[PDB]
């Protein structure tokens, strides 16, 4: 029981289970191009002027429309991953909670709802601050600072 | 250099409003279709009023608006454009300056073309004393319609010009001799609030069209109020208050009758204050609720409201905005001008930009 | 225009003299390379910065 | 203020309970703050920390 | 008691004007202009295995 | 509105010191408070100094009381002799785009309502002072909608605490509280009268139908997790309807021809729906980026076009 | 609660004005060693701070 | 609690008068021995500070 | 001003037709930019979350985005002005009824999302939902109609409007398509009835129309219960939903050179406030 | 009276007393009572002379 499940792993017991943790990362890449000899038709068009005031200043917003054709029967060019820069996730741990989520429903006896919410937010590096919004999009405590 | 504003053109009938009489630079109001006034007329009235009081009082005066020239009560192309002095004049019996309100009535009842003119003000009004009891009220109803700049005429029928936004002095008239307009109105509806409540300094001003009711068992008052004062929108409730709260006295004691209350006194106090004390009282759950093995253990209450003066019944004004003076000091004069045989007190608002707005109830 | 005669470039050149100092190409570019206590900082009791 | 976690290992508030936190046996000893050893010519190396 | 201040030199850039032909990229065009291209609606390019 | 605008122009007077007109200059877009629409004002009529009662400097929450009294401008451009500014109220400029500068704590996005409120947070009332004309001008705070229904709640909820905690809030994860001070007795009654006109007046004999249906809710609850989160954790009907079991009334007096349930919430909108409006002011103004961003940084302009 | 916590009554002095807290009395019951080591253990833990 | 009365029932008038004392929140110091080391050191209690 | 919608390439030919019919219609858009994509522009451009939006969600997106009126349909871009900066410029742009409900001059336009009652591209694997610009007071009334159907569910389908008869009824989606807003308009008056209900405790029990009036005009003149923290609970929720249910008009009509009433199909000239 | 910071005395029976025998009858004091923010008004004179 999601009552009784919480009891047992804070106390360090074992109960009859598994996990599989799964996560995303993402990394920055140094890539190389090679296309050929013509890969790409590129038309262009005549230039537009535009006008439009805005905060006293006055803006010349200027266009050109343009046209992509590919005369390439086949492949025509190649993304070569060479290297790896720095990887941008932080590989730690970082529990999901789902008191963020919405569209669950409770257990009824609602002197005991309370009870697990102010015990697994409560003190949470993830849990929301402010009750969650019935309509909004609910927020996650923001750090003092990034590691 | 002409500023940019906006015109209208509607083919008008002239049974209430006249674009003849009253000349280029009056107030006017669109009307809704007078086919939903009382069925709403039936649906939104309180408990125990004559809710037929009002397709008979409107009966009465359309069939009084012929009388003759055979002429059909139903009509494709319909008036729905009342003239601000043909307004004025209706609810003139409830004013404080009487002796300017039957000069504005002096030229209502002559210079119209018609038949037994006078007829439809002791009909007309008497509609408003209608639309109060039966309680449609009439900025429900009544609605802004631009200020005149010219008149096509042919008998009963009329192609009426008018300015929807923009300035006053700036759409063409018609004759090149005197090619603009200027806000005329008659003195017994503009009351300032700048010298009644001491704000003599100079700055621009909005100008608003107020009205008042009076809701007493048939006994029931009009006005139409074109009031221009510096203070804002939001902020006109408090001012409001000031003047017109005598009505509001008496609307919230003698508007409520034929309601039956709840007797005696049965609704108790509401102990939750007192139940959520005790962690003895008896409790449910979300599942024992709406069963009636559960119910029956909790607390009984039964709320009577009856008789209660409702916010609806209790309103004493009606505003919208209708534009503003942005000038540095804002130029009234008070003038007496001739309409034929008649001379009328006359306010002329100078400089006038247009700027509709929705309503608002002050209740 | 923007691309002017730039105030600098009005002048003239120096004169020259021929000075002994090692050279050195590092990348695509030449660099003195030297070493500084033994002009400066001989026998003075000063300590190398 | 441990209403968040450490920055550096992001799971845990910090390392110490009596050296992280405000007005503990750590603060109490070595601050120019609080000035318990501000007498001595010793330098103490975490002055900085 | 006779005092300045001094206000010595104003520097600039220049901005590189690259033209597109100028670049070892511009092989994997075929840059033809158009006098206009707004006036067209989808057209269409011929090909014959 | 007029055709070629309508620019006020604040006066600035004649002995200013070099470290006040620099001062000046970081005024660039500011909300500043013109009494009148006199095209001509002086400083002395817009600083505090004129904003005070007879000698007793008010609250926070007075400070929300006259703004509804005054016109909020936004100044454009600052000469060295005079400061233009545009009224909200009026018209914007031809373009109807009014640069803004952000003093908030927090950033914006795009299409939000913008209504204002004064300094209330703490580290951050930031008076830009005049040394040489002794002169305290108060910026009050641009903030987005949803938060201005919150912090006018937090202020008038605590002063009824006095009558006989409550200060933090959370906004985009980023935790912030408001100034704790006294209150003064006076304008809080103020508020409390415009709440309880605004919450008896949206009682009508249609609500004792509304009222039984509190038990639908408390079960509704149960089952879909929508009416779950919805309710609160800290509310009262959750508390109200283990209690009660409501029933309707019998009859109504013609009740046939009349709904009970529509003038109840016909009344509804225009009374206790209206209340964010009589509380604080009228949001004028929202934010409409032309080509920049989803989000307006703290520090940084925003161009602005009108709103109801 | 007669089964987790203690009920010591505050005529007799409570938990934090007495000289032994609680956490002697849990290392009696989660220790793992047997009855020839407590008995060390426990005079190893009354040497005073 | 100063000692009142005879020892007999000292006990009877601590829980005929403490009853509804001991359920309004858990107690701490019994809290805080189910504590893992490694889940001390982190946020979830609120008896860090 | 005028923006440009671009139409991704691979059009059909019931479908350039298609768009061919909406010719004067209110769409909405996030930022005011002189080029946009269509696949920013339809139904599927704010299904974030994991249920399409209901009628409620539509509300508040339409107080976020800024609505533009289409003029001239180029097959190859949509041509579209705001309502909101491109016409102090431009003066008059043209707009067509979805209303069943004919307009007369001088009114104002709110917008309702389509409650009533959807042009499809299956070239493009999109929905054009778009709203029902009918007039603003009766945009007080139907909504408040609708929203006092649902309450029924836990004599009303009548309405006249010049001189007409209107029928709401038309069953199964609609009251399913409105359950989100009979959820938070019985809240919020149950929330409000209990704390005013608390903070003083004898309006329900005062003689009304002998007693009570006293008790009124007083307030004329010049554990524990959570309840003060509970008000700013009622408060934002409240002050938050006299936004989306005002219906602000952006729109009102001038007819100039024209008929007095347009009708369904018609077009109808359309100014906003100057 | 027409002033506004002085604290009035308890017996809100005899607080009104006065101000309906001083204020009442005056060349100076306030028509309306006194609004609760701002500035009290004086009556207007029908004649100076």
């Amino acid at each position: 029981s999601p009552v009784a499940l919480h009891h047992q792993l804070k106390t360090g017991l074992h109960p009859g289970f598994g996990f599989t943790v799964v996560r995303q990362d993402r990394f920055v890449t140094e890539n190389v191009l090679f296309s050929e000899r013509a890969s790409e038709a590129y038309f262009l068009g005549q230039l537009q002027v535009a006008r439009h005031e805005t905060g006293g200043g006055v803006n010349f917003t200027l266009t050109q429309p343009r046209g992509n054709v590919d005369l390439g029967v086949g492949y025509t060019a190649v993304v070569a991953t060479a290297t790896v820069r720095n990887p941008v996730t932080d590989m730690g741990n970082l529990p999901q909670n789902f008191y963020l989520g919405r569209g669950a429903p409770p257990l009824l006896d609602n002197a005991a709802a309370v009870y697990l919410r102010n015990a697994v937010v409560a003190g949470n590096r993830l849990g929301p601050a402010q009750p969650v919004p019935v309509f909004g999009c609910a927020q996650v405590p923001r750090r003092a600072g990034m590691d | 250099g002409s500023p940019r504003h906006h015109l209208t053109r509607q083919v008008i009938l002239t049974d209430l409003c006249q674009p003849n009489a009253d000349r280029a630079g009056t107030l006017l109001l669109a009307l809704r279709h007078p086919a939903d006034l009382p069925h709403l007329a039936h649906q939104r009235a309180p408990p125990g009023r004559q809710t037929e009081r009002l397709g008979e009082a409107w009966g009465q005066l359309m069939e009084a608006t012929a009388l003759g020239s055979g002429r059909a009560e139903s009509g494709c192309t319909r008036a729905g454009l009342v003239s601000f002095n043909f307004l004025v004049a209706a609810c003139a019996a409830s004013y404080d300056a009487r002796d300017a309100a039957d000069a504005v009535r002096a030229h209502v009842t002559a210079n119209y073309r018609g038949t037994r003119v006078g007829a439809r003000l002791d009909r007309f009004s008497e509609c408003l004393r209608a639309m109060v009891h039966t309680h449609v009220f009439p900025h429900e109803v009544m609605r802004f319609f631009g200020g005149l700049v010219s008149w096509v005429t042919q008998d009963e029928l009329a192609s009426v010009t008018a300015v929807c936004a923009g300035p006053q002095e700036a759409a063409h008239t018609g004759h090149p001799g005197r090619p603009r307009s200027a806000v005329i109105l008659p003195a017994c509806a503009f009351v300032d609030l700048d010298a009644e409540l001491g704000l003599g300094g100079p700055g621009a001003a909005f100008l608003y069209l107020v009205f008042t009711y009076r809701q007493r068992r048939d006994q029931e008052l009009c006005c139409v109020y074109v009031i221009k004062s510096q203070l804002p929108p939001r902020g006109l409730e408090p001012a409001l208050e000031r003047l017109f709260g005598r009505l509001r006295i008496t609307n919230t004691i003698h508007g409520t009758e034929d309601m039956t209350p709840p007797a005696p006194n049965r609704n108790p106090d509401f102990p939750l204050a007192g139940l959520a004390a005790n962690p003895q009282t008896p409790r449910c759950s979300a599942g024992q609720v709406t069963n009636p093995q559960f119910a029956d253990r909790l607390y009984r209450w039964q709320p009577d409201l009856r008789g209660r003066p409702t916010a609806r019944t209790c309103t004493y004004a009606a505003f919208a905005e209708l534009g503003m003076m942005p000038e540095d000091s804002p130029r009234c004069l008070h003038r007496t001008e001739r309409f034929g045989a008649v001379s009328v007190p006359v306010v002329i608002l100078e400089g006038v930009v247009w700027r509709p707005g929705e309503w608002r109830a002050c209740a | 225009d923007l691309n002017r005669q730039t105030l600098d470039e009005l002048e003239s050149a120096p004169q020259t003299t021929r000075v002994r100092a090692d050279l050195v190409s590092i990348g695509e570019k030449l660099v003195f390379l030297e070493a500084l206590e033994k002009r400066i900082y001989a026998a003075t009791n000063v300590p190398y910065p | 203020d441990h209403g968040q976690s450490d920055p550096s290992r992001a799971f845990a508030a910090t390392a110490n309970p009596w050296a992280s936190q405000r007005f503990s046996y750590g603060d109490l000893l070595y601050n120019g703050a609080y000035h318990l050893n501000g007498a001595s010519p010793v330098l103490s190396p975490c002055f900085k920390f | 008691d006779v005092e300045f201040d001094a206000l010595l030199g104003s520097y600039c850039n220049t901005l590189s004007l690259v033209r597109f032909l100028e670049l070892g990229l511009s092989v994997a065009c075929v840059c033809t202009k158009f006098p206009e291209l707004a006036y067209m609606n989808e057209g269409r390019v011929q090909f014959e295995v | 509105m007029l055709a070629d605008g309508f620019e006020t122009d604040i006066a600035i007077p004649s002995g200013i010191s070099r470290p006040d007109a620099a001062a000046l200059q970081r005024c660039e877009g500011r909300v500043v408070f013109l009494p009148t629409i006199r095209r001509q004002l002086t400083l002395a009529d817009v600083a505090h100094e004129s904003f005070v009662s007879g000698g007793v400097s008010p609250d926070t929450l007075g400070l929300l009381l006259a703004y509804r009294r005054r016109f909020p401008a936004v100044i454009t451009r600052v000469l060295p002799t005079r400061i233009v500014a545009c009224p909200l109220d009026v018209g914007l400029t031809h373009a109807g785009t009014v640069n803004l500068r952000n003093t908030s704590p927090v950033d914006l996005c795009n299409g939000d309502p913008i209504s204002l409120v004064p300094p209330v947070f703490e580290g951050q009332a930031t008076d830009v002072r005049l040394d040489s004309l002794d002169l305290t001008l108060r910026f009050p705070v641009p903030l987005p909608s949803p938060l201005a229904r919150e912090i006018v709640a937090r202020l008038v909820a605590r002063g009824i605490r006095d009558l006989n905690d409550l200060n933090v809030l959370y906004y985009n994860g980023s935790r912030l509280s408001l100034l704790a001070d006294v209150q003064q007795l006076g304008p809080v009654n103020a508020e409390l009268r415009s709440l309880v006109l605004n919450m008896v007046y949206s009682i009508t004999e249609g609500t004792t139908i509304i009222l039984t249906l509190i038990p639908r809710l408390f079960a509704l609850s149960a089952q879909d997790g929508y009416v779950n989160a919805l309710l609160q954790m800290q509310s009262v009907t959750r508390e109200a309807a283990q209690l009660i079991h409501p029933e309707a009334p019998a009859l109504m007096q013609d009740g046939e021809r009349r709904l009970p349930l529509y003038e109840a919430l016909v009344a509804w909108l225009t009374h206790a729906g209206q209340l964010g409006d009589t509380l604080a002011l009228a949001p004028v103004v929202r934010v409409c980026t032309f080509d920049g961003a989803a989000v307006v940084r703290s520090g940084d302009m925003a161009p602005v076009i009108r709103y109801p | 609660l007669s089964r987790q916590v203690p009920l010591v009554p505050p005529a007799l002095g409570a938990n934090y004005f007495s000289s032994i807290r609680q956490p002697v009395v849990q290392h009696v019951r989660e220790s793992a060693a047997g009855e020839n080591a407590l008995t060390y253990a426990l005079m190893a833990g009354y040497f005073k701070i | 609690a100063a000692p009142a009365g005879p020892a007999a029932d000292m006990q009877q008038l601590f829980l005929n008068a403490w009853g509804q004392r001991l359920a309004h929140g858990r107690v701490r110091w019994v809290a805080e021995g189910q504590m893992t080391p490694e889940q001390f050191m982190q946020p979830d209690n609120a008896n860090l500070a």
